């Protein structure tokens, strides 16, 4: 058993030089491979064994491998790239995996920090026995956010729903988590938190039952 | 190569999902290439399902091992998939690749399908409940209604007959693993008018002839 | 009565490399007639004797050695060979006296998903000597650090999978080894050719 790690969104310039790392104990005795995939769209293979080639492939990509990190290096990134990025292996057990996922942006606009709004569940909700966090996220670009929830300061994983970003009217991008408690969860932790992280930067939001 | 999927768009929960695949530009009864199937949740990451060979063994993810099966059909070019008791975590976009294995860790899928969405949902059409989303006590404050738990898409929302348009951003919906959606819809204003201002938000969900005008007041301590 | 050549290259099942079967032939008449004849064969090559020669010697034991290897390892079942079938798995002596047959078993020993039941010895600190076979597991150290059976650091397993799959390259893909050992021992005659 592995798990392939890839950071959630990289930024560049149009002309520079993107690089996307993946990295994992099983990429000792594990190769690695880079599909693109465009919203709506099949994933394309564009790297064979860490590093080579193929036939449709243009040379401005290049892969690169380094211990147990692969990288995906995009030499003079084009609007014509901007997608989701994959890579990927198979262990000795033959368990073959999948990555998060790297959504690449083209810095046309400026990088916009996210503005995050946390909302308690209403006192007419608790009253129907139904509890409802709601975290809205929104002005941010690039378009590639991660939500993390906290109980107090600890980690909450069940019963998140989270959206994919969406652009917005201004070219910027918008999304929103939800976290259904039990009315006495929520009434039980002093506070529950929204920990919204956009390229290395995070912001948080904390509400409390009064 | 080109590789088609066919199969139902929607399963209730609990249910088989069935899916077959059908390949036209080899043959799947070459003895150099798998033929799996992969899966992404709406703006999630990968999962690979299983892979099959012509023959009939195959191997399945660890957490889908019990509830999947995979089978072939060398005949007619094609194999399928089977996922039994599917919850909706399930709701995904299911594609089948071709799986190339030479030396043994080289492990890729070489050209991909264009895949089916298949929503697991026992989502029969239902009205939305609507909560307002008032404003925290402690320049600009933000207020909202949570449209909560409809089927199927869409709502529409305004906010004052939509005479107020200007800081409404009515933001996209959420697919729950109940099969109904839900949505949020908030305006931001100046600070200084939570109090001689009101604000109510008209809900219309069109399948079920639901319209629902909530006032959001601030909340009492 | 005949030798039991069937019982070695018609099994079933064949053992990892590291650990090479050895079947022991004696007071028998053997026909190499059919074995030459065959064209399932890859690979059948001798050292110090012709094939169509053998229907006319007398040995005393004749000993059948069978293991699996990838097909790129089949070069190294051969005298004066080194890498690590030669080296650490199988060794044959310089003046090696018999034949080595070897056929592509893919459809045998490979499985979807890997079949990890193959295995070789890819560490040890001195080279086999000839027909020397090491079935151990020990854990190898390379130098001096604590570990205790743990894989750790200068701590690792010995052996190691070929992980058998059919969409392998022909490189890769398992192949089935019978090495003929032929000993004209000084003594009475067991073994002739007939």
């Amino acid at each position: 058993q592995s798990v392939l790690t890839q950071p959630p969104s990289v930024s560049v310039s149009p002309g520079q030089t993107a690089r996307i790392t993946c990295s994992g104990d099983a990429l000792s005795t594990q190769n690695g491979n880079w599909y693109q995939q465009k919203p709506g769209q099949a994933p394309v293979m564009v790297i064979c064994k860490d590093s080579e080639r193929p036939s449709g492939i243009p040379e401005r990509f290049s892969g690169s491998r380094s211990g147990t990190t692969v990288t995906l290096t995009i030499s003079g990134v084009q609007a014509e790239d901007e997608a989701d990025y994959h890579c990927q292996s198979a262990d000795n057990r033959a368990h073959v995996v999948f990555g998060g996922g790297t959504k690449l942006t083209v810095l046309g606009q400026p990088k916009a920090n996210p503005t995050v709004t946390l909302f308690p569940p209403s006192s007419e909700e608790l009253q129907a026995n139904k509890a409802t966090l709601v975290c809205l996220i929104s002005d941010f670009y690039p378009g590639a956010v991660t939500v993390a929830w906290k109980a107090d300061s600890s980690p909450v994983k069940a019963g998140v729903e989270t959206t994919t970003p969406s652009k917005q009217s201004n070219n910027k991008y918008a999304a929103s988590s939800y976290l259904s408690l039990t009315p006495e969860q929520w009434k039980s932790h002093r506070s529950y938190s929204c920990q919204v992280t956009h390229e290395g930067s995070t912001v948080e939001k904390t509400v409390a039952p009064t | 190569v080109q590789l088609v999927e066919s199969g139902p768009g929607q399963v209730k929960p609990s249910e088989t999902l069935s899916l077959t695949c059908t390949v036209s530009g080899g043959s799947i009864s070459s003895s150099s290439y798998y033929w799996g199937w992969i899966r992404q949740p709406p703006g999630k990451g990968l999962e690979w399902i299983g892979s099959i060979y012509y023959s009939g063994s195959a191997y399945y993810n660890p957490s889908l091992k019990s509830r999947v099966t995979i089978s072939v059909d060398t005949s007619k070019n094609q194999f399928s998939l089977k996922l039994n008791s599917v919850t909706a975590a399930d709701t995904a976009v299911f594609y089948c690749a071709r799986h190339a294995a030479p030396s043994p860790g080289d492990n890729w899928f070489d050209p991909w399908g264009q895949g089916t969405l298949v929503t697991v949902s026992s989502a029969s059409t239902k009205g939305p409940s609507v909560f307002p989303l008032a404003p925290s006590s402690k320049g600009t404050a933000a207020l909202g209604c949570l449209v909560k738990d409809y089927f199927p898409e869409p709502v529409t929302v305004s906010w004052n007959s939509g005479a107020l348009t200007s800081g409404v951003h009515t933001f996209p919906a959420v697919l729950q693993s109940s099969g109904l959606y839900s949505l949020s819809s908030v305006v931001t204003v100046p600070s200084s008018s939570l109090g001689t201002q009101t604000y109510i938000c008209n809900v219309n969900h069109k399948p079920s002839n639901t319209k629902v005008d909530k006032k959001v007041e601030p909340k009492s301590c | 009565n005949l030798c039991p050549f069937g019982e070695v290259f018609n099994a079933t099942r064949f053992a990892s490399v590291y650990a090479w079967n050895r079947k022991r032939i004696s007071n028998c008449v053997a026909d190499y007639s059919v074995l030459y004849n065959s064209a399932s064969f890859s690979t059948f090559k001798c050292y110090g004797v012709s094939p169509t020669k053998l229907n006319d010697l007398c040995f005393t034991n004749v000993y059948a050695d069978s293991f699996v290897i990838r097909g790129d390892e089949v070069r190294q079942i051969a005298p004066g060979q080194t890498g690590n079938i030669a080296d650490y798995n199988y060794k044959l002596p310089d003046d090696f006296t018999g034949c080595v047959i070897a056929w592509n078993s893919n459809n045998l020993d490979s499985k979807v998903g890997g079949n990890y039941n193959y295995l070789y010895r890819l560490f040890r600190k001195s080279n086999l000597k000839p027909f020397e076979r090491d079935i151990s597991t020990e854990i190898y150290q390379a130098g001096s650090t604590p570990c205790n059976g743990v894989k750790g650091f200068n701590c690792y397993f010995p052996l190691q999978s070929y992980g058998f799959q059919p969409t392998y390259g022909v490189g890769y893909q398992p192949y089935r080894v019978v090495v003929l050992s032929f000993e004209l021992l000084h003594a009475p005659a067991t073994v002739c050719g007939k």
